[PDB]
């Protein structure tokens, strides 16, 4: 996030001497050298007044004495010397101390007391406008093509730091060098984005047709269910941008999902959560409506998340109105991530907000389990009924994705428009090539 | 080495002392009138231990009593005694007590004994052996053999329970003084004594400021002074006033006020939640006094908040009635029911998922805390049926409180609407205007009788029935 860059900017704007040093440089083998270095640095700063002292990675020195060699004693002595030096500062001497940290939990609360660290400023990740400005700054240093729209990549990459955007620009320049382009095109930007997010493409590493059609069925069913829920009931859900089945990094398939604005990520109502549960169950719904009663493992993962999410409907959030007495923690925890389904609609899916209590009565537990099974079965039946009413569009999308190895959300929408509900399957089966799309984006 | 220069702290420089200051000047008498103490056959108590929350100025107290005593002052960190090697610490404490002995008269100070005063046998390591050796060396220097009457040790610990029983034995650490959190007058004195060093106005009533920062340490009062020094360049006014300190106390109590982009229905939802919270809070005696009601987002809390200060004596002693808790759960069931009364059961939001968990935790705690009247308290059983039935009473109490909250909320729909409109329009409401709207749009709130009225009616009933027994014995006998 450029905390060191911010401190350097402060020093440059103030026109004052700037003494930058890392905390790990104070940690040595000989005891007492770090305290002497601290004293010498503070003396040098006091000689050239006014001045700005900057200590990067102060958590290396100010690690808490956790209750969960002589290096620990040396760290304690250096921290005590730093505390003594900070407490002995006269405010009128014009020397400003700055300490940069990435883990505020590891910091000693003694430093957080008034008189040592009076101001605590949180450097948040840049917003969409901030990422746009950072991308403009980093693209000012490299030859850029006019077809590159930095606003789209600023909006489509949430949580990206300025260093990550600089790495993105540098990787795109490297791709343009590899492709012998005179300037960074939009294709180079997209390739660098895909390299950082889902990784580089492999070289002909493909499995058999059996284990590939199943992944295609899962991803196409999820995308089709999401698009149908958007089309019919006007659900406040995300949008499928593109689907790929080429292995990338460690993922054999992917569905890029466009992230909605954060203002809709707080007041998650019951219909929205039920529709997202339907989206999660849509994969197994597609496996059931397409491959009959012989399903596979590739749709169990989503089947896990739904099986947890309904629980968070009934126990943690208490959305239904037989009231419950206690929640339960998630037995399995999965980190929110990329092209896998969003599961961050309320910030996260597998993160209980400390709302769990141990149970005493065990009958309410089986009542809750029965209610969860009923809700899961009802939503699964609903999404199977919804998907079974549109079979030609689903099969056409599966075949098109199997042929092209990639598809876009607008292509799925065009398939849905050209295939209304309740069309017979012979219309699709009589076409000369099912895996052909006449739409040119 | 372990000696300090330029000690000038006195009892005037420290604030919020109280009768502890009396004990403090006893130490001064122990350093001044000691010949009369010795002539009366009294041994000088060499061990005083100051115990309290961090930030009360234990080091400041030691400096003040050393300056008022007029002797040399030693202040040493206890973490220096603990070493990865064994032996240096015992030599350090021996040389420390020796240089304190030759510098008689003198008083020494050792802070945070919890590093070196731990029990022997809680950790199995060489560091524990070094700690035991240093503890025994200080034990034998303090009382072990004859030859010290003029050196007095001063101790400052935050956790007195870790202290060795050998140390608190009479003759080593006998005097134990607790320095508590400052109350009211201590906060006035600390704020004034930290504010002498800053130009200040004559209209500055610190009473409201201290009435906002209840239950905060003297270091936190110094912080409140510290947020009353710089922040005025944004407006550029003349002199420090009341409202600046009030806003500084609000900032250090909750956090920095930040404004972000928002929609209108989000504000309506947040203001509806705050409206339910405040409306149910009005109708109960346990939290009737409401001061602030806002929906502005802060650091760490996007949601709004309400402020209530009932007297803080019953909570410390633990005298809270059952009706005091059963109402509060109803208050914690104020938001969700309002959702059920505003957006329908099919569109319940997830903003009240925290207060609803507080309500269920409070219900469980009241059930298993002996306040239940199922058999007679009895939160413990042996057979499975009663243990299973314990949890059912929590659900029943939760449902009863939810229905009571729903009825109370439906009683005040007009007050609901007016205060929610004012909340979306103004984003912050004070006590006066909110209570004015409550008076304009409130319903009947029959307060249940307190303990005194019940005592008086039961006393008159008891007197009348016992005198009824008196005649029914007398005229039957006479």
């Amino acid at each position: 996030c450029g905390k060191t860059l911010v401190a350097k900017a402060i020093a440059g704007e103030a026109g004052v001497p700037f003494y930058q040093m890392a905390g790990s440089e104070f940690v040595e083998v000989l005891v007492g050298v770090g305290s002497a270095r601290i004293r010498d640095l503070f003396k040098r700063a006091k000689v050239n007044k006014p001045s700005v002292i900057f200590i990067d990675e102060i958590d290396a020195l100010a690690t808490r004495r956790q209750g969960i060699n002589a290096a620990t004693q040396e760290r304690e002595t250096t921290l005590n010397q730093l505390l003594i030096e900070l407490d002995g500062f006269d405010t009128g001497k014009g020397v400003i101390f700055l300490g940069a940290t990435n883990r505020r939990d590891l910091l000693d609360p003694a430093l957080l007391r008034p008189g040592r660290f009076d101001r605590k400023i949180r450097v948040r990740p840049p917003n969409a406008k901030g990422r746009l400005d950072i991308l403009k700054i980093h693209a000012s240093k490299v030859k850029m093509s006019d077809s590159v729209d930095l606003s789209s990549y600023a909006s489509n990459l949430p949580g990206w730091s300025g260093a990550k955007l600089a790495q993105l620009v540098q990787e795109a320049a490297l791709v343009a060098v590899r492709k012998t382009h005179n300037s960074i095109l939009q294709s180079d930007m997209d390739d660098a984005v895909d390299r950082l997010t889902v990784g580089p493409t492999r070289i002909g590493l493909e499995l058999g047709h059996q284990g590939q059609c199943r992944r295609a069925t899962t991803e196409v069913g999820v995308a089709i269910t999401s698009h149908l829920l958007l089309r019919y009931e006007n659900a406040k859900i995300e949008r499928c941008d593109r689907v790929s089945i080429i292995p990338r990094g460690q993922t054999l398939s992917q569905v890029v999902f466009h992230r909605l604005d954060d203002e809709s990520y707080m007041f998650g109502r019951l219909p929205q959560l039920l529709h997202r549960l339907q989206v999660l169950l849509g994969g197994r719904a597609a496996e059931e409506v397409i491959y009959g009663s012989d399903t596979s493992k590739a749709s169990v993962d989503y089947l896990s998340d739904a099986s947890w999410l309904a629980r968070k409907i009934l126990t943690i959030w208490n959305l239904e109105n037989p009231m419950v007495i206690h929640g339960e923690p998630p037995p399995w925890r999965k980190r929110p991530q990329f092209v896998g389904p969003r599961l961050d609609f309320e910030g996260s899916l597998y993160d209980d907000y400390d709302l769990v209590e141990p149970p005493v009565n065990f009958n309410m537990d089986d009542e809750v389990a029965h209610r969860s099974e009923e809700l899961i079965s009802q939503m699964y039946n609903k999404t199977v009924s919804l998907l079974r009413q549109n079979q030609t569009a689903l099969l056409k999308t599966v075949k098109v994705l199997l042929n092209q190895k990639e598809i876009s959300g607008e292509a799925i929408d065009f398939i849905l428009d050209h295939y209304p509900p309740q069309t017979p399957l012979n219309s699709l089966l009589q076409e000369q090539n099912p895996g052909s799309l006449p739409f040119v984006p | 080495e372990y000696l300090e220069r330029g000690v000038d702290v006195k009892f005037t420089d420290v604030a919020g002392l109280g009768k502890i200051r009396l004990e403090l000047e006893e130490i001064v008498k122990f350093f001044t009138h000691g010949e009369m103490y010795r002539r009366r056959g009294v041994k000088i108590p060499g061990g005083i231990l100051l115990c309290g929350p961090p930030g009360v100025g234990k080091t400041l107290l030691a400096k003040a009593v050393a300056g008022e005593a007029g002797v040399n002052f030693f202040s040493i960190s206890a973490s220096q005694f603990v070493e990865i090697y064994v032996g240096v610490g015992a030599s350090r404490v021996r040389a420390l007590y020796q240089e304190a002995r030759e510098n008689a008269p003198s008083v020494v100070f050792i802070d945070e004994l919890d590093a070196v005063g731990r029990e022997r046998g809680l950790i199995k390591g060489s560091g524990g052996q070094e700690r035991d050796a240093t503890l025994n060396q200080l034990l034998v220097s303090l009382d072990g053999f004859e030859g010290r009457g003029e050196v007095i040790t001063i101790a400052s610990t935050n956790r007195p329970d870790i202290l060795d029983p050998a140390l608190v034995r009479p003759g080593r650490f006998d005097r134990k003084i607790f320095i508590p959190k400052p109350g009211l007058i201590g906060r006035m004195e600390i704020l004034q004594v930290h504010a002498r060093k800053k130009p200040m106005a004559e209209d500055l009533d610190y009473m409201a400021v201290a009435s906002m920062t209840d239950g905060m340490v003297g270091a936190e009062l110094a912080n409140i002074v510290e947020i009353a020094a710089i922040n005025m360049m944004r407006d550029g006014r003349t002199e420090l006033t009341t409202d600046d300190l009030l806003q500084a106390a609000q900032i250090e109590e909750r956090g920095m006020l930040d404004r972000k982009d928002r929609s209108l229905e989000t504000w309506r939802q947040v203001a509806i939640n705050e409206a339910a919270m405040a409306v149910v809070a009005v109708n109960f005696p346990d939290m009737k006094n409401i001061e602030f009601l806002t929906i502005n987002p802060r650091a760490g809390r996007e949601l709004g908040y309400v402020r209530v200060k009932m007297d803080h004596i019953k909570f410390k002693e633990g005298m809270l009635s059952r009706q005091s808790i059963l109402d509060h759960i109803t208050v914690q069931l104020a938001p969700r029911a309002a959702d059920e009364l505003w957006y329908g059961e099919d569109q319940l939001s997830t903003i009240w998922a925290e207060t609803s968990d507080n309500a269920r935790s409070a219900a469980r705690s009241l059930v298993l805390g002996g306040l239940s009247d199922k058999h007679h308290g009895l939160n413990n059983f042996w057979v499975a049926d009663r243990i299973n039935d314990i949890d059912v009473e929590a659900l029943r109490i939760l449902n009863m409180c939810y229905e009571r909250a729903k009825e109370i909320l439906g009683r005040n729909r007009t007050l609901m609407d007016e205060v929610v409109e004012k909340l979306v329009q103004k984003k912050s409401l004070t006590k006066q205007e909110f209570f004015t709207l409550v008076e304009l749009y409130g319903s009947s709130k029959p307060m249940p009788p307190s303990i005194l009225e019940l005592r008086k009616i039961k006393r008159l009933e008891l007197e009348e029935m016992v005198l009824k027994l008196d005649m029914t014995t007398a005229r039957n006998s006479s």
